């Protein structure tokens, strides 16, 4: 009985760490995407001040 | 002969019991370095002090005790102190963090760390016992490593040792004075958890204690060294049967026979008599009839409750010193007379009573007045059962809204463990109720 | 044995900073060239916490320095204890930030973190038990709003089980310092109620009139101000570094201090405090620092507690003092004033005892509070943004780097659903 | 570190520069001859006037500016003067023959002759700097060359760096006080081609300064020597910043952050306080908040307009010497309590403050009383658009009969460019009605 009642916690703390790790990989891949669409704006911008001169 | 160990854990329990090994020094005898000015005998005999200290060397006394915590801080006091050179170094067991009062951290992830390390020294410790009758385990129930290691140990001295006894000495939360905002919480798991493999556990209160020293050792300011000092003194009386002859001897076994009527009903309160500063001790008879029934006045109780809600079930009375059996017995035939105590209708003999020869010990430096005899009480009474009542509806106020779950989600404790704690405490105030009616 | 690592940045950031090491140095006993020169053996068993030892029995701050402008830095290294931060750990880059959050967040301060994290990692490899990070920052700034959210987050990434604590300056409620401040500080804000586990409110205006009306100084200068934030740093972590009777740590505190995950706002103060004249004329007891704790006019964040009520309240004494006395003042407030705390939490406080008050004093405490009143400081923001927003003021400047409206609108957002979940709870 | 650029062109350029030069001369201990009598640090280092100022030889200051102008006479003086010294020989750069008030001379027909060879020095003082921030470039809108030159410069500077910033420090024409018939055709013409190649323009004006000479130091003949000291403080404060230690700082990229909420809004107006002679100096109590107070003052504007007239968007407080930051909180605050100041209602945080340790320095045989306090500021309001109205009226009327227009047509500027010119200072005027409406 002992064994199976702690067996049962590492179970679940397994499963919780590995969501949490799924969720600080979304973040990861949210920030990266936003980070590089601004560099795109940005260079965008600067390729069409230089068109008009 | 009989051995006892001591098992001291958290901050708590290692203040305790820094308190506890200063005075069993001084009443054998044994210097803070281990030796013993008047060490005649070396390596056994009695000596009864063989009960708590081990005999090595060439006249080196070692207590039989073991300390843990998860943090460093309070052992590194031990270690650097006066008594540093009393105890062994792998009496000394530290962590690295402690459990922040988290429940879980303490029980779940760091003290599986080193519950290990502490299983293997209590073994190698209980292995050189040759009559041990169980330990004694200090802690606190609002604590992090207080009650989150001491439920993990529980669990495994139950499987390893099984017949030992295990007595447990705890500061129970008090009803306006708390140091953390989460301890209904702690509390509610200890005792679920902790409740099957404890057999007896002695319950004191901070603010009952403080509200003892201000009346009668008129001492405006407490802290917890005179706290610790007056604990001490209660362990000391229960341990003196063990050490010094008497006329009736209690060993560790008798008092949860006595004690526990039910299973699941094993939680008396301490008591002691008389407590005074020198300066009224001299104009005062500090006689047998007097202290007994000290013993039994609301204004004396080590927790914070009111004994007249309540009926005793079992009542053990503990004496020292210069004490006539036969005063003790007048002395009782009064209280049973005595139309406000109560006591429940299927115990027709609720006291047993212990007497010893040794008188108590003032620590140099004490508050305590130096008397012929003293009186130890540990009552069993259904009074408590209304402290188990506020407690779980703490508990139902905070868990309403869920504050703080998940620091202890967090930490691998599944959400429903709270829910089925709190469905087994309200079990525990159910059988306090039955025993209570009178049939 | 517990480690922390202090990141210092921007011009706010680096000012206060300087000022928190030259106050753990004078109660360490270290000399301004680095050098153990004390009286007390426990000034050195726990002089870990802060400081590695280097070879000839010296001791070097765990403290880096960031900044996008090399000015900042010269004034640390040329004052008093300037010398004695490593010059590996100055890490800047030369552009500035102009108060543009977004240059110091998304390009200035993209291509300077790096250096920054390369250097955190070293120094997170020497701890035998490393605890947490501290940063010092404002929000209303470019470097500091910037970098302060870009290194929160990285740090997060990487450390995801590791203590974040921050000390933060917030925009004043009547004078701002920069025209553009409701952008910075609202972008701000939605990141680290995200990523950290608890910030300190710090407020100019607050610290301006507590020196004025209780110390009477009437040319206060930054140095104290300065020196009124660093008293409160260093009491946090009194207990990781000194012995006492009751001790709490950085975990113990955001334990009992955080009921919900997003609601770790807190608003600090300190006791006691007068002016020097009238330091002759008033005993100290643990009634009388109970009294300034407990004080509306006393707090450093600019948020009248006595409009909300408190979920919980830490206090932190140091000094001998009676357990007892301690215990039963914190028991009377809430029994008189029970207005103000939530009926949900039986017991709003905690505390801790430590045995070692600061240097000159008999005694002191630390108050931390949580109160609900906050929601005036994020519903400031929010309305003052609001306004700029609309006619799309000084927005060109954030978009120009590649920002947009939709990063914008977003902020905006979590602003005010932080306002509702403090609101929900009154 | 971090460095700055100065560009001065025409009559006007090269004047003030030479009030500028000699006053961060005076700060430093910088000799006519670029020696320092104290030099002590050969190389680098702070000797914060690295900013200004590279260092050379060993131990000659050269400062960082280039001095252009199409008329050989104005640059001559500098050339045969007392700091013939001070200047490289390439950095005072002429031509053979002025553009004549014609802005298209300027820009079109003569300017082509030399802009190359400025802008291939330029180049090469830019490439010794490791953290220029910028370009200042000081001229008259008026102006021939100051215009025609200017205009071509900044295009041809926009192309090449592209992100250092470009502020600009210009004279206004006067509502009154002219000196060419025709500075209505130069100014339409000027801000057209330029507005949207600079980052921020401070405007000053040579009315407005004969005035404040007049009333605040006793004045009865303020010749242009007196006009360009005054300017050259209101410059060293801005830069002084970069130089010395404060208790804010600001650095050049911040002043256009705070000041311009609209890319086609960025003409701020400058004033400075004190401004008092030595004898008044003696019985005034020169504090924070007086100081403060008396900027927004409307008779101590630098520029002849009306303040009551319009709106604040944006102010920028930059503080030097003996100043409390307490006082200056204060002081804000009575200025926003003020009915008489208004601010837009889409700006609720109108402004910026910088603090600076470093106290303004007094050129020997001035005008200036020394004080310890000064306060420069620069706000961006609405009340500018009325001159922008007198001046687009001045335009028409003279435009509605050609007058002068075949001097312009004749250098190669086709018709249609002046009446684009006018349709988008129509659009310019629109553009600030609608910032001061509240809604
Ligand atoms: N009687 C008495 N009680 C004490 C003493 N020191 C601490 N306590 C009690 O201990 C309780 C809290 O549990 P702790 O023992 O501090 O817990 P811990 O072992 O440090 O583990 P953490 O909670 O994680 O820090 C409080 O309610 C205090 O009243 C003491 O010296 N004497
Ligand atoms: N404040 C100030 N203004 C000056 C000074 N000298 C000339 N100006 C102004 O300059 C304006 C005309 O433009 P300038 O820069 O002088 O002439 P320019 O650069 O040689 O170009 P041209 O028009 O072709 O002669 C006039 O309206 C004057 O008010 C001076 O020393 N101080
Ligand atoms: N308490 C305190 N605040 C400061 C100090 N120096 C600057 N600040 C504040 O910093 C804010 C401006 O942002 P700042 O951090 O200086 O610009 P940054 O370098 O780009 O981050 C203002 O709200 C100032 O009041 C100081 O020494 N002490
Ligand atoms: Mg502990
Ligand atoms: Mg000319």
């Amino acid at each position: 009985v002992w064994l199976e009642r702690e067996e049962r916690a590492r179970q679940h703390y397994e499963k919780h760490l590995e969501e949490r790790k799924k969720r600080l990989e979304e973040q990861r891949q949210k920030e990266e995407r936003r980070r590089a669409a601004v560099e795109e704006k940005r260079r965008q911008r600067l390729e069409e001040d230089k068109e008009r001169h | 002969m009989r051995e006892c160990i001591s098992i001291h854990v958290g901050q708590a329990g290692v203040q305790i019991g820094n308190a506890c090994w200063e005075l069993y020094c001084l009443e054998h005898g044994i210097q803070p370095d281990g030796q013993m000015p008047s060490d005649k005998t070396i390596g056994g005999g009695d000596d009864s002090f063989n009960t708590f200290f081990s005999e090595t060397g060439a006249g080196k006394h070692v207590p039989r005790a073991v300390f843990v915590d998860l943090e460093p801080t309070v052992i590194d006091e031990v270690r650097t102190g006066t008594y540093r050179q009393l105890f062994h170094p792998e009496q000394l067991i530290t962590g690295k963090e402690d459990a922040a009062n988290n429940y879980a951290r303490g029980h779940y992830t760091i003290g599986k760390e080193i519950i290990d390390l502490v299983l293997d020294r209590i073994r190698k410790l209980a292995d050189q016992c040759t009559g041990l009758q169980g330990f004694l385990v200090f802690h606190s129930f609002g604590g992090g490593t207080g009650s989150g290691f001491t439920s993990l140990l529980m669990e495994r001295l139950s499987v390893d040792y099984g017949k030992k006894s295990k007595l447990e000495f705890s500061i129970y939360p008090a009803p306006q004075v708390s140091t953390a905002v989460v301890e209904p919480y702690n509390s509610i798991l200890t005792t679920h958890t902790t409740l099957e493999h404890s057999d007896c556990a002695f319950m004191v209160d901070n603010e009952a204690i403080y509200d003892i020293c201000r009346r009668n050792l008129d001492i405006e300011r407490p802290t917890y060294t005179n706290l610790n000092r007056l604990i001490s003194q209660i362990v000391s009386s229960i341990t003196a049967s063990l050490r010094f002859d008497g006329a009736l001897n209690v060993d560790l076994t008798e008092f949860q026979t006595n004690l526990v009527p039910y299973p699941r009903i094993h939680f008396p309160l301490a008591t002691y008599a008389p407590v005074i500063s020198a300066e009224k001790a001299y104009h005062e008879q500090l006689s047998v009839a007097e202290i007994t029934n000290a013993c039994f006045e609301p204004a004396n109780q080590m927790v914070k409750c009111d004994p007249r809600h309540g009926k005793y079930m079992a009542c053990c009375l503990l004496y020292r010193g210069d004490v006539v059996p036969k005063d003790v017995n007048a002395a009782i035939a009064t209280i049973k007379t005595k139309r406000s105590i109560q006591f429940v209708d299927w115990c027709p003999t609720g006291f047993k009573v212990g007497i010893n020869y040794q008188p108590p010990t003032v620590v140099p430096g004490g508050d305590l007045a130096k008397v012929q005899r003293a009186v130890c009480m540990l009552s069993n009474t259904t009074a408590i059962a209304e402290a188990w009542a506020r407690l779980d509806h703490k508990f139902d106020l905070m868990y309403a809204k869920r504050a703080f779950v998940h620091w202890y989600v967090g930490e691998g404790m599944e959400e429903g463990e709270f829910s089925e704690a709190r469905e087994d405490m309200a079990a525990l105030e159910k059988d306090y109720e039955e025993v209570g009616v009178d049939s | 044995m517990r480690e922390i690592v202090h990141i210092q940045a921007g011009q706010c950031g680096n000012q206060i900073g300087a000022k928190f090491w030259e106050v753990i140095s004078d109660e360490h006993g270290i000399d301004p060239t680095g050098s153990y020169h004390g009286d007390s053996d426990l000034q050195l068993e726990r002089i870990n916490v802060y400081y590695n030892e280097a070879a000839g029995n010296k001791y070097v701050p765990r403290a880096i320095l960031v900044d996008l402008e090399p000015g900042t830095m010269d004034s640390v290294r040329s004052g008093p204890f300037g010398q004695i931060f490593r010059p590996d750990n100055f890490v800047f880059g030369q552009s500035g930030a102009g108060n543009n959050w977004a240059k110091g967040h998304y390009t200035e301060g993209a291509e300077l973190v790096d250096s920054v994290l390369d250097v955190v990692r070293k120094e997170s490899e020497s701890c035998d038990c490393l605890q947490g990070f501290q940063l010092t920052h404002s929000l209303g700034g470019g470097t500091g709003s910037g970098m302060g959210t870009l290194l929160i987050s990285k740090i997060r990434e990487e450390y995801p089980d590791r203590i974040m604590n921050t000390f933060s300056v917030v925009p004043s409620p009547k004078v701002s310092d920069t025209v553009v401040e409701p952008y910075n500080a609202t972008l701000s804000v939605h990141q680290l109620v995200e990523n950290t586990d608890e910030t300190y409110c710090i407020d100019n205006e607050a610290l301006y009139d507590i020196c004025f009306r209780t110390l009477k100084l009437t040319t206060p200068t930054y140095g104290d101000l300065n020196h009124l934030v660093s008293a409160t740093m260093s009491g946090v972590t009194t207990c990781l570094r000194f012995p006492g009777q009751l001790n709490a740590d950085l975990r113990k505190l955001a334990v009992n201090m955080v009921p919900f995950p997003r609601l770790h706002f807190f608003m600090p103060g300190f006791a006691p405090l007068t002016s020097r004249g009238s330091q002759q004329y008033r005993a100290l007891t643990v009634p009388e620092l109970t009294q300034q704790m407990f004080d509306a006019k006393n707090m450093m964040a600019a948020c009248d507690p006595r409009h909300g009520r408190y979920l919980t309240v830490a206090a932190v004494f140091r000094g001998r003092m009676s357990m007892k006395e301690v215990d039963e003042q914190m028991l009377n407030v809430q029994n008189k004033n029970s207005s103000y705390f939530v009926e949900w939490i039986p017991n709003n406080v905690k505390t801790a005892v430590c045995d070692i008050p600061p240097r000159g004093l008999k005694m002191s405490a630390t108050f931390i509070g949580n109160s609900t009143a906050i929601q005036e400081l994020f519903k400031r923001i929010s309305e003052q943004f609001t306004a700029m927003f609309r006619r799309k003021a000084f927005l060109h400047w954030y978009t120009g780097e590649g920002m947009d409206e939709m990063e914008f609108t977003e902020a905006e957002s979590n602003m005010n659903d932080l306002v509702s979940e403090y609101q929900q709870y009154q």
